[PDB]
């Protein structure tokens, strides 16, 4: 995965990285795949709230 | 009006009454005002005193 984004200040943020580690060193993240569980997926969730209006 | 004074018959003198007095006046009036407002922060997550949830 080679995703990367830029901040308003021009700072480049690489999606796949470990804090305080040189970019030259290989790095990766591991996780299990749960998408197929659908409505029973209790491991990953996102919350949403109201606005001040 | 006031009492009347006796005069001699032959002198043929008399009395007279002064005229009335008229006057005028004016009044100001009092003004009252007050303000109040309602904002969303008064109803965002604020429980009603007499209930549970």
């Amino acid at each position: 995965y080679n995703g990367k984004f830029k901040d308003k200040r021009g700072k480049v943020h690489t999606l796949v990285s470990i804090d305080s580690v040189a970019a030259t060193v290989g790095v990766g993240h591991a996780f299990p795949n749960v998408s197929m569980l659908g409505e029973a997926n209790n491991i990953f969730e996102v919350a949403y709230g109201p606005c001040p209006k | 009006v006031s009492l009347l004074d006796a005069v001699d018959r032959d002198s043929r003198k008399a009395e007279t009454s002064a005229p009335e007095r008229v006057r005028q006046i004016s009044f100001p009036m009092m003004y009252f005002k007050e303000v109040e407002s309602i904002t969303p922060d008064e109803i965002q997550g604020v429980r009603q005193p007499g209930t549970a949830n």
